[PDB]
């Protein structure tokens, strides 16, 4: 669908600053993957309800077209994934 | 719904449970949910069975809350709380964002509010518009608790004289009916009593000192016009942003209307000032 | 008056001028005034009319809240009395007749006939005493617009005028008009069409394709009664 | 609405702004007027795209009005703000 | 009128009571007026 | 009433005091915008 | 900017950090004295 939905969960009663670090983090992850074109990045941001909480967040990959891409969004995926498991911080996710 | 500084808890307590109270059983209804978050808003999604008007299913609802509305609290009504049907389709979302830093979300996202929410909502086929980043502007007055008390005051005492110094009033006019003969003027009088900038707020007098000399706003509090919401950040490629979601109405041309809001888009462009510019990092209309 | 009930003019034209980004009243009216300067100058249209007038007086009364705070008296207390008795105040209802009617508090006609009149009504300070509010307010003299007109969330002006069928058709009058306003034109005021040229500025002209496919309808039963390709047109080149 | 007591200028600031920002965003609304007159009246006109349903478009009006209320000063809540669907179709005026 | 929809009359007698509700006792108008499309059918009763 | 009266006490009294003492009110929490130095933790506060 | 935005009143964010910030916020008792809230509120941790 051209592009990606990753996001973070952070500890429970955990500041909106943390979480905007941690979204950082992944963003420019996200940048220095091939073919994302974009890191849109909503920290604050629940994705299941689309409600503001302190302790989570989301970022959208916006991927390049596939002609100008040369890999596909799961290996994107799978790519991003193994790079934000690296977090500690909190339980960071990217899924299609 | 909005209930600043309210607990979650609290919020379930009463403002969604008697909300729900009053919209449960409304006809074509699916399902309810009620979530309620720490930033003092209250999101209740009602979802109709499949084929319902979506017009007829938002008067039914907002009769229900209307009805609801005489048993929350002053402070929740007071704000108003919205009833609104949602525009389920996507067709564009666009950015508005600073790469170098002069502007902050706060600054974009109302530069969004008064320049270009008005002149995308206005095209040929929208359905809604989102904005997504900081919140709307607001005069925060930053009290020091401290401050305030040393001069015996309470928050109750500052928040009387912000409401009887920022007020407008209706002055009437000169030479008006009724009158034993007929009046060669008629003249309105204006006495505006609104204050417009960070300065006239600073300058409310809160009270007289020993010294004789006039307490004021400034003296006990910080006085900024920031942000109504510190609830939700925006960043496109690590740069502040602010969000702007574009979801079209059933029966429009989405190809058509991407193009026309792209288009409006490089119109607003002339208008800009310098270090904020736009992107659309997502166009699901290319898939048809 | 007009041919119908609710849209303006006959022929003609509909403008709002609007400003952007605070231009104020007399920039308004100064461009009303120039534009139609302008429309009267072309040859076709006649002086255009609008309801804008700025030019209207009016008194503005200023309080000195330190000079209030030093008699001792209350703001609210002062804008209170402004309202009460300049401006009205709604009490409440009663019945009467069988029927509700509003009951509203202001001062009698000959007592806000002037400043004096405005700096006479007196409000009490903390000492108890009745003080004229006179000490504490400056009444000056301002001129401004009245009515307030807005266009579209903006501050506006209208501007509806006469055509011109035998010289200028609304058409190309409008953009005409356009190039005035383009002409005499601040940054951050534009115009905008209203009535019958917002319908002529936006429409999907379809007149240009239900009258192709009308002849070609037309030529396409000629044929079919006609076994000819070329037997039809003898009848549709005979109509101009 | 009404402002009994209330200029052009307070009439237009304090009461037709928040209106019309509650009203905007209406479906359909081709656009809209605002007059406020020194009788202390305000009389904002929604005009929307021919064949709409008047009547959707005015219960849709007021239920924004409606919500814009609160925000309006005390004594216009008081007189109360009132939408109608404004009629072409004069058949007789008849005079007392 | 047997026919009607009762939806286009609920929304026409609920814009005509907005439109009222000016010309009505404060005390009224501060309450609400409610407008809802009703039956006066019983259709069946449950006792417990 | 003859109570209520015996302690000099009104209906009104009576009916405000209940209003003043069984209320719900908002109280914010620790840690909120806006500050100098980011925040590690944001801690609601509920008073009941 | 030609619309209307709400003003609000809230203790400036180092003034609402931590418990005792809580306890040490002053208001007006029956004899004109500031009195510091923590001596009629108990504070405690809980979940939620
Ligand atoms: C990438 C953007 C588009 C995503 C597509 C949306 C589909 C998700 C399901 C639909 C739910 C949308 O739900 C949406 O919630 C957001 C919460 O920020 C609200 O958005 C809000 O954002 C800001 C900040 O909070 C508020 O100040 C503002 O008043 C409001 O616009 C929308 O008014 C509501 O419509
Ligand atoms: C001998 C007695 C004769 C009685 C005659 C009564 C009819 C008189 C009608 C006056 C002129 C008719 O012309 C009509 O004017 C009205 C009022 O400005 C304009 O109406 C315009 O403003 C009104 C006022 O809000 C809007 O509701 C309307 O949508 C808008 O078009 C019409 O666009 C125009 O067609």
């Amino acid at each position: 669908k051209l592009y990606l939905i990753g996001g973070v969960k952070m500890p429970e009663g955990s500041s909106l600053a943390r979480t905007d670090a941690v979204i950082r983090k992944m963003s420019e992850i996200g940048m220095n993957t091939e073919g994302v074109d974009y890191a849109v990045a909503f920290p604050g941001l629940n994705a299941l309800q689309f409600t503001n909480t302190p302790n989570t967040g989301t970022v959208f990959f916006g991927l390049k077209p596939f002609d100008q891409r040369k890999h596909t969004a799961a290996e994107i995926n799978a790519e991003i994934n193994a790079k934000i498991a690296q977090i500690q911080q909190g339980f960071g996710f990217s899924i299609l | 719904a909005e209930y600043p500084g309210a607990n979650p808890k609290v919020i379930a307590e009463t403002v969604a449970t008697p909300l729900e109270e009053a919209i449960n059983g409304v006809e074509n209804m699916m399902y309810m949910k009620s979530v309620a978050g720490s930033d003092g808003v209250l999101v209740t999604t009602v979802t109709f069975r499949p084929g319902t008007d979506p017009d007829q299913a938002q008067v039914q609802v907002q009769n229900r809350v209307a009805q609801a509305e005489a048993r929350l609290p002053e402070d929740v009504r007071r704000l108003g709380i919205t009833t609104q049907k949602q525009s389920p389709t996507l067709t564009l979302v666009v950015h508005l964002f600073s790469p170098n830093g002069k502007y902050d979300s706060l600054y974009m996202r109302n530069y969004a509010t008064l320049k270009v929410k008005d002149e995308l909502a206005r095209l040929p086929g929208v359905g809604q518009i989102q904005i997504f980043g900081s919140g709307e502007y607001a005069m925060r007055v930053w009290l020091d608790p401290n401050k305030v008390a040393a001069r015996g005051l309470t928050a109750s005492d500052v928040v009387t004289a912000m409401q009887e110094q920022n007020v407008q009033v209706s002055a009437g006019q000169l030479g008006a009916e009724p009158l034993p003969q007929e009046s060669d003027f008629l003249i309105s009088i204006n006495a505006q009593g609104r204050l417009h900038t960070e300065e006239e707020f600073g300058n409310i007098i809160l009270k007289t000192a020993q010294d004789g000399s006039l307490v004021r706003l400034r003296d006990v509090a910080r006085i900024e016009m920031g942000s109504g919401s510190y609830a939700l950040r925006s960043q496109l490629n690590n740069k502040d942003a602010v969000g702007i979601g574009i979801f079209q109405s059933p029966g429009a041309n989405a190809i058509d209307l991407s193009n026309a809001v792209r288009a409006k888009m490089a119109e607003l462009a002339t208008r800009f000032p310098e270090d904020m510019q736009w992107a659309a990092p997502y166009d699901p209309t290319v898939f048809v | 008056p007009p041919p119908i009930l609710g849209l303006g003019q006959g022929s003609g034209y509909s403008l709002y001028i609007q400003d952007r980004g605070g231009l104020g009243y007399g920039a308004l009216q100064s461009a009303v005034n120039a534009m139609s300067g302008a429309i009267m100058q072309t040859p076709g249209m006649h002086f255009p009319i609008s309801t804008y007038q700025a030019n209207v007086p009016q008194l503005d009364v200023q309080v000195d809240r330190d000079k209030a705070k030093a008699q001792g008296v209350s703001l609210t207390e002062l804008f209170g009395t402004l309202q009460t008795y300049l401006g009205s105040s709604y009490v409440n209802d009663f019945n009467q007749f069988g029927r509700t009617w509003r009951v509203m508090a202001q001062a009698d006609g000959p007592y806000r006939e002037s400043v004096e009149d405005i700096a006479n009504l007196r409000t009490r300070n903390n000492q108890g005493e009745m003080v004229p509010i006179g000490s504490m307010v400056n009444i000056s003299t301002t001129y401004g617009p009245d009515p307030v007109i807005r266009y579209n969330g903006y501050p506006a002006a209208d501007l509806i005028g006469d055509a011109d069928p035998r010289v200028l058709s609304s058409s190309q009058a409008m953009t005409h008009l356009e190039e005035l306003s383009k002409q005499i034109l601040p940054n951050g005021m534009n115009i905008e069409w209203t009535d019958l040229s917002f319908q002529q500025a936006t429409q999907g002209n379809t007149a240009l394709i239900v009258f192709p496919v009308a002849v070609l309808l037309a030529f396409l039963v000629l044929a079919a009664l006609y076994e000819s390709w070329t037997l039809p047109l003898a009848v549709i080149l005979i109509v101009p």
